[PDB]
Parts: structure tokens; C-alpha cells; sequence
């Protein structure tokens, strides 16, 4: 059994998004489904269930008003619409289920992968990247820096996906000016400097922009 | 201010008994199942317990629950290393008519081997200075448990301002990692012998420095 959410979304404040999770049964009517939402390093929150085999749903106090949740049995997807947008809404939001056949059915025994929902009075930027130049015990480090960016996510690779030992991308910090920043750095053997090429391969989507920056030695 | 009242930390060491309770009142917990999830850094959340003290199919028997009146408990006996994570009960609310989470509560097993962090500190990249603008970038690695501060020096003296540290992320090796970036003005980056990243882990500090020469 298993439930996929749609993709990230991004949204200024007071605009409404929608949020669907496909379920992998044949039919809703043998599940209960749950829209629990975190937010960046805190608690799980409960927001509204439905069990369309009951046509009940129900929400969070916090939420009446704000947030509808839908059954579409056709196509087996069930939707979360949440309106009136505020920055603190930014979170990643999941969807769950629980076999049954409103305490007696909501369980989540099974859930989503999530969905991120971001929302800024940023606005979309690509990122600037900068090369981090070339050590300890014949190895050197060098890396990527890519500088104020929105909104996420941005991946990196190195040459093409052909270096993957030694290779560690750290998560952004999103910075006081509501920008996005991030680095990958790359351990290598210090005498590797001297011939294999390093191209860290950055990728921002959101702006349909990709930088492949070459890293040489200082 | 979660319905559901959960203490902020349990620990103990490995092989002993974690106990973390659940309060409530009469109209959730007292005439409603508790369910208990388990999440760990970074992981979609687990379903541990549920009509208070059954076990979902495939965990562990260490882990057990119980309800008595409007408060609840999750046990965990003969903890182990890989127990450690975030726990949060939840259960139906007849006056809300909706599902309520407690806070969590974060279980700390005692007594593993600390691994101080790795950091490489990288100075201002030509292309950025030519850009007017100027990063250092301290990236810190491989370290347990996961929390760290981080201090940045000119010289000698603190760098109050233009500091961006994001809180440690696990790693796939199960160590923590974190980043830092320090904000200057090409000027202030010249104008120093020197700038410094010092990394305080469990009482040590490991400082990189790096200079405009």
C-alpha cells in the first residue's frame, strides 16, 4: 500500500493551494485519510480527515474556514485546499490512511511522502554560483556555492553524476533576507587536483536554470 | 500548545526502560484509543502503537502502551541505540471533533561514543570579491551527538552580525552535520589578518581559520 503526494508548491501570502495525495488501492471506501502538516523542526499537526466510504469529513479548529479536504473516488485521489495563505503555513504537509471496515476510523498507519508548502513575499530567483577552491593527510576539499536562491530545492551533483564518493551537499539556510543559500563540497585526493576535472552541476527548476561551475585549483 | 501534553525529553542509557506519558482529558484520551508514532530525524512518522496498547504488525514487543482514565503512556523497554527518536501520541477529541497530537517528547539513549565534527572553512571565491560581495562558508560534518555552536571571529573579536547557521541534519551514517555562512563587505574581508569559524561540540572546540592573504 502506497500513497503519493504532488509536487512542492510555493505561494505568495493570502493566495490558496492545492495539495493531492494518489492512493494505490482500487477504491477510497476501504481507508480513512488524514492532512497532518510540520513545520521546520517542530510537532505534527492534525488539520482534516475524510472517509469517503461515510462522505464525513473534518477539520482542526485552526484550520474551519481555511481548509477543505475532497475525495475524487474516480481516480482514487483524495485533495487538501488550504486558502488565505499565511508565511506561517510554510511546512511540509502529509497524507495518511488507515484501513477500515470519526476516532474509530482516523489512524495513520500508512502515509504519504510529504509535500512541501512554502510561503514567502519572496520571489523566485536563480541562484548565483561560486566556485570553492582547493587540505589534510593528501586530501584537499573544494566545492559550490550557491548563493541566494528561491525558492527550493536545488540539487547538485558533481561531473555529471560520475563523482559520488566523498561528496556531501549540505541542506540551505534560509538566510534574514528570505533568500535560500547552500554548498556542496567535495573530499578529494589532494593528487587527483593535478588532472581529474571537477564540475559541481547545480539545478533550480523553479527558475528552469542549471549552472555547471568548473572548480580549478587557486 | 498541543491538546495533548507530552514531557519534552526522556533519557536513559541502553538495556534500561523509557517511559514518556500522554495527558489529556475526558474528552479525548478518557473515552478515546491513543495511537503513538515514532519519527525519526528527517523520516515520515511510524505508527508504534495503537488502540492504546496494541502493536502494529512488525514492531518490536520492547515497545508497549497504556491508557488509564484521560492519560496515556508509551514504554520502550531494553532501549537501544537506534530507539533514539521523536515520539508523539495522538487520539480523536469527541469536543473537537478532530484528531490531536501531543507536543513530543525526544528519547536520548545515554552513554554512546561522541564524535567530534570535521569543518573546512573556505574564504570569499575571487569571482564573488569581483561581484562585491563576500561569503565564508564553514561546512561541519560527522559529529554525535547533534548540536553544536558556532562562533565566527575577525581577528580576535566576535562576529555578532551577518551569521546564517542552519540547525544539524543527519547524515546517512547516523552523525549530524551543519553549515554556516559569514556576511562581509569586500572591504571588511581585506581589511582583516583574519577570520575564524570555532565549532563547540560537547564541551570542545575545533577552529578553522582562513586569511585574505
Amino acid at each position: 500500500v502506497q500513497l503519493v503526494q504532488s509536487g512542492a508548491e510555493v505561494n505568495k501570502p493570502g493566495s490558496s493551494v492545492k495539495v493531492s495525495c494518489q492512493a494505490s488501492g482500487a477504491t477510497l471506501n476501504s481507508h480513512a485519510f488524514s492532512w497532518v502538516r510540520q513545520a521546520p523542526g517542530q510537532g505534527l499537526e492534525w488539520m482534516a480527515g475524510i472517509i469517503p466510504i461515510f462522505g464525513s469529513s473534518h477539520y482542526a479548529q485552526k484550520f474551519r474556514g481555511r481548509v477543505t479536504i475532497s475525495a475524487d473516488e474516480s481516480t482514487r485521489t483524495v485533495y487538501l485546499h488550504l486558502r488565505g495563505l499565511r508565511s506561517d503555513d510554510t511546512a511540509v504537509y502529509y497524507c495518511a490512511s488507515n484501513s477500515i471496515a470519526g476516532g474509530y476510523y482516523y489512524d495513520m498507519d500508512v502515509w504519504g511522502q510529504g509535500t512541501t508548502v512554502t510561503v514567502s513575499s519572496a520571489s523566485t530567483k536563480g541562484p548565483s554560483v561560486f566556485p570553492l577552491a582547493p587540505t589534510s593527510g593528501g586530501t584537499a576539499a573544494l566545492g559550490c556555492l550557491v548563493k541566494d536562491y528561491f525558492p527550493e530545492p536545488v540539487t547538485v551533483s558533481w561531473n555529471s553524476g560520475a563523482l559520488t564518493s566523498g561528496v556531501h551537499t549540505f541542506p540551505a539556510v534560509l538566510q534574514s533576507s528570505g533568500l535560500y543559500s547552500l554548498s556542496s563540497v567535495v573530499t578529494v585526493p589532494s593528487s587527483s587536483l593535478g588532472t581529474q576535472t571537477y564540475i559541481c552541476n547545480v539545478n533550480h527548476k523553479p527558475s528552469n536554470t542549471k549552472v555547471d561551475k568548473r572548480v580549478e585549483p587557486k | 500548545q498541543s491538546i495533548l501534553t507530552q514531557p519534552p525529553s526522556v533519557s536513559a542509557a541502553p538495556g534500561q526502560k523509557v517511559t514518556i506519558s500522554c495527558s489529556g482529558s475526558s474528552s479525548n484520551i478518557g473515552n478515546n484509543d491513543v495511537s503513538w508514532y515514532q519519527q525519526f530525524p528527517g523520516t515520515v512518522p511510524k505508527l508504534v502503537i495503537y488502540e492504546n496498547n496494541e502493536r502494529p504488525s512488525g514492531i518490536p514487543d520492547r515497545f508497549s502502551g497504556s491508557k488509564s482514565g484521560t492519560s496515556a503512556t508509551l514504554g520502550i523497554t531494553g532501549l537501544q541505540t537506534g530507539d533514539e527518536a521523536d515520539y508523539y501520541c495522538g487520539t480523536w477529541d469527541s469536543s473537537l471533533s478532530a484528531v490531536v497530537f501531543g507536543g513530543g517528547s525526544k528519547v536520548t539513549v545515554l552513554g554512546q561514543p561522541k564524535a567530534a565534527p570535521s569543518v573546512t572553512l573556505f574564504p570569499p571565491s575571487s569571482e564573488e570579491l569581483q561581484a562585491n560581495k563576500a561569503t565564508l562558508v564553514c561546512l561541519i560534518s560527522d559529529f554525535y551527538p547533534g548540536a553544536v555552536t558556532v562562533a565566527w571571529k575577525a581577528d580576535s573579536s566576535p562576529v555578532k552580525a551577518g551569521v546564517e547557521t542552519t540547525t544539524p541534519s543527519k547524515q546517512s551514517n547516523n552523525k549530524y552535520a551543519a553549515s554556516s555562512y559569514l556576511s562581509l563587505t569586500p572591504e571588511q574581508w581585506k581589511s582583516h589578518r583574519s577570520y575564524s569559524c570555532q565549532v563547540t561540540h560537547e564541551g570542545s572546540t575545533v577552529e578553522k581559520t582562513v586569511a585574505p592573504t
